[PDB]
């Protein structure tokens, strides 16, 4: 599925909404294709591979078995409740898979909040026990570089890959196991609002004239910050992110957010 | 010579989440089928006790796939229960953002889903490119070269003598395949639009992130409306204006004529796959509060009796769990509803799925584009009618073809090509409203204590609809009732099969080692198992 030549990917989805694999596919300079023809060979994605069932276990064993190595990409988080059985993949939890298959990748990277902390799934009360990859497999040893974002932007991820694939190595990680490259502000530092924050100048409402004129959201719930990203300053599709569309950060590269930052209309 | 047991695919592959399709063939044809779902996550028990203004962000993470449709539910369901009535500029560019996901969605699906059951990619590298171009260019207004297509062939060639077949490593088709029919020089023309499709999908998603913040899972809406005043701007609706130009384009000149000449070259498709039942809600309304005022309407319809559509009854609809790994056997309207897991292993006391059964007068409905396009051509919409009628006469069949996995896949580019062009109208009388002096955006609204609301999403996969109980100003609960929750959910207490079920029986399987013509079918209703469990 892959021998020489390019840099076999393993790519697995536990718990997840494959939103993290959506916004792979919105990578611009390179787009998705360079990224598949050219820069890596990605040989196994249950969203877009070409075989299904048998054959697709099949494909999975062959890449994970290679002599040539993978590196593993990982979105979803991973359910431990009841010995893993609320997430299974050919009938195999989705626990068992990732500790026998993580363990052997030259590289992991845990892609999404999911898989870096735990993610939707993993908000109170947790009926599924989801755990993000690191967290789950601390007793394995296995150290995911963590991209965080619900979806994270996919710059960082491409940047990230790059970077090991330059110097054989992760780049500098911030405490989160997040490259600083990429999560070493807070979106607020970089935010076109913080005038008006300085000024105290803050929507009351989003019918408000002060929601019109671009007045900080943080009234509004705005977390941006107590959230690190580079949303601001990459934007989303080449074109916005969430202030400048008039809606206040919900901090969705923090763990635990979907618990931290509640009540988002709130601070 | 055929095969008699039984055949399981798990994972199925190319759709979004974790579905173990199970089926039992007798003599080279399925006799039985069961849709397994095979993770759950709880997003409706997580919701307990929260503010209801934060329902939208977590249901958004049902599913990145039909991003947006989750967020859009939860917003209508929690205006809904406030009884606000948002402002006009709102459901203009709600609407608008909807119009594009559905392009976005069903672009990506035909090609990079459900295209590898058809095309043999493998085979493109035999086509002879001039021959290729001649034809391409035939079926479309768009001119295609030889040189176009070699390109195309070059670079696949070089990645095939790689020896990384990467997405394409243990293909279904390759070394051939005897449900494999295309041609070369078909392949090459499906493959090269296979990659195109990869850069137009980048558009058709980034006009959802001009007036939504970005792409995946949108973030401008707020309950009274929406957040985004750069929206109003001409800049941003010249921006979304030009990228919808270009997705339309590639849907009427790319997408429709790919899809009339694979269905062409698949006739024996229309003898497969059919389902009885067909439920749909609506989409693209002047009026919130009326399903009755979308572009697209409601409608119910029994037994394929489409002189007799049925209003749509909101409270005839039960979810079942007794074939589902949920607690008990009690089938449940969604104000009502219960969500308490528990698992018993695949065929445990005669439970296989993590999806509930939902029922609608206790019967299995199919939704999604065919349930549109056929109820909305039953209640005699014009632009679905001249969009069918166009496409039964160029495939030469007759309406009984629409019912099947070929119609189905049909339905699904129908829908595509009429909501291409009703984005440009909304559009159009957006600006409009602007041009009034109309510049508002969200209302204000109040929280009640006690409150029952329900908003309802016409997806992409079909009737979405959103439940919520509030008690004491609070999630008291929260249901979800998805699109494929209905198609691909299991059987119900009266052990009637769902419609993929159902619809599988009579599938023919010529290599039970590589059973395409099951994924055909499955692949057809476009499945989201993260939709589907919730
Ligand atoms: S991190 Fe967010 S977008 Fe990614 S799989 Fe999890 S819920 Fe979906
Ligand atoms: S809108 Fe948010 S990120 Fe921007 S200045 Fe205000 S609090 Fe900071
Ligand atoms: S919600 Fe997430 S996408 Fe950026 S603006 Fe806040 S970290
Ligand atoms: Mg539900």
């Amino acid at each position: 599925l892959m021998g020489p030549r390019r840099p076999s990917v393993v790519y697995l989805h536990n718990a997840e909404c494959t939103g993290c694999s959506e916004s792979v596919l919105r990578a611009f300079e390179p787009y998705i294709d360079t990224l598949i023809l050219d820069t890596l060979s990605l040989d196994y994605h249950e969203t877009i591979m070409a075989a299904a069932g048998d054959a697709a276990e099949a494909a999975l064993e062959q890449a994970v078995n290679s002599p040539h190595g993978f590196i593993a990409v990982v979105e979803g988080g991973i359910p431990t409740a009841a010995n893993g059985i609320y997430g299974k993949v050919a009938n195999h939890t989705m626990l068992d898979i990732c500790s026998r298959i993580l363990p052997k990748a030259q590289a992991v990277i845990a892609y999404g909040t999911c898989a870096t902390f735990g993610g939707v799934q993993a908000a109170k009360p947790n009926p599924t026990g989801a755990k993000g990859v690191n967290d789950a497999l601390k007793h394995l040893g296995v150290k995911a570089i963590n991209i965080a974002g619900c979806p994270p932007n996919p710059y960082n991820l491409v940047g990230t890959i790059v970077y090991y694939l330059k110097n054989k190595a992760a780049p500098e990680l911030d405490s989160l196991n997040r490259p600083t490259m990429f999560f070493g502000q807070t979106v607020h530092e970089q935010c076109p609002r913080l005038p008006h924050f300085d000024a105290g100048e803050f929507a009351p409402s989003f019918e408000s004239e002060e929601a019109r004129k671009g007045w900080c959201l943080y009234e509004l719930g705005c977390k941006g910050p107590v959230t690190m990203n580079n949303c601001p300053k990459i934007k989303f599709n080449q074109t916005n992110w969430p202030v400048d569309a008039g809606h206040p950060c919900i901090g969705c590269s923090e763990p635990d957010f979907w618990d931290a930052m509640t009540p988002f209309y709130q601070n | 010579s055929s095969y008699s047991g039984p055949i399981v695919v798990d994972p199925v592959t190319r759709i979004e989440g974790h579905l173990r399709i199970e089926v039992e063939v007798e003599n080279g044809k399925v006799k039985n089928a069961y849709s397994s779902s095979t993770l759950f996550r709880g997003l409706e028990i997580i919701l307990k006790g929260r503010d209801p203004r934060d329902a939208q962000h977590f249901t958004q993470r049902t599913c990145g796939v039909c991003t947006y449709t989750h967020a859009l539910a939860s917003t209508r369901c929690v205006d809904n229960a406030v009884g606000v009535h948002i402002p006009k500029n709102a459901t203009y560019i709600r609407n608008l953002v909807l119009g594009a996901q559905y392009l976005h969605d069903h672009i990506v699906h035909f090609y990079h889903l459900h295209a590898l059951d058809f095309v043999d990619v493998t085979a493109a590298l035999k086509a002879d490119p001039a021959k290729a171009a001649k034809v391409a260019s035939s079926i479309s207004p768009r001119k295609t070269t030889a040189a176009d297509l070699k390109a195309v062939q070059d670079k696949l060639k070089t990645f095939v003598e790689t020896g990384q077949l990467g997405p394409f490593t243990n293909a279904y088709f390759l070394g051939g395949h005897p449900a494999y029919y295309l041609d070369p020089e078909t392949n090459l023309i499906a493959t090269a639009h296979y990659l195109e499709a990869l850069r137009l999908q980048v558009k058709a998603a980034r006009a959802m992130a001009v007036f939504g913040a970005k792409n995946p899972h949108t973030q401008f809406t707020v309950v009274g409306g929406v957040t985004c005043y750069d929206a109003l701007t001409p800049q941003r609706i010249a921006e979304f204006e030009a990228l919808w130009k270009e997705t339309k384009a590639f849907v009427d000149e790319v997408y429709i004529p790919d899809l009339l000449v694979v269905a062409a070259a698949y006739k024996d498709w229309t003898q497969y796959g059919g389902t009885d039942n067909f439920i749909t809600f609506g989409e693209f309304p002047k009026d919130e509060y009326d399903l009755n005022s979308r572009f697209f309407k409601p409608g119910v319809v029994f037994k394929r009796d489409f002189k007799n559509i049925k209003p749509f009854d909101k409270m005839q609809i039960e979810e079942h769990v007794r074939h589902s790994w949920y607690e008990g056997a009690e089938a449940r309207h969604p104000w009502k509803g219960q969500t308490q897991p528990k698992y018993t292993d695949l065929h445990g006391d005669d439970r296989y799925s993590w999806m509930k059964a939902p029922r609608y007068m206790g019967e299995p409905m199919e939704t999604g584009p065919l349930a549109q396009v056929l109820i909305a051509y039953s209640q005699g919409h014009p632009k679905v009618k001249a969009v069918t009628d166009a496409v039964l006469a160029k495939l030469g069949v007759g309406p009984e073809a629409l019912f099947s996995t070929l119609g189905r896949t049909a339905a699904r580019g129908i829908e595509t090509a009429v909501i291409a062009e009703y984005v440009g109208v909304m559009l159009q009388e957006y600006k409009d409203n602007i041009a009034k002096g109309d510049n508002v955006i969200c209302a204000p609204w109040e929280m009640p204590k006690q409150a029952e609301g329900v908003g309802f999403v016409n997806a992409p996969r079909g009737g979405l609809s959103h439940w919520i109980r509030i008690e004491d100003g609070k999630i008291g609960n929260f249901q979800l009732v998805v699109p494929s929750t209905w198609t691909l959910g299991p059987r119900c207490d009266k052990n009637k099969l769902s419609p993929v079920e159902a619809s599988l029986i009579g599938t023919p399987v010529a290599d039970a080692k590589r059973p395409v013509e099951i994924l055909r079918t499955v692949h057809s209703f476009d499945p989201c198992i993260a939709c589907g469990v919730h």
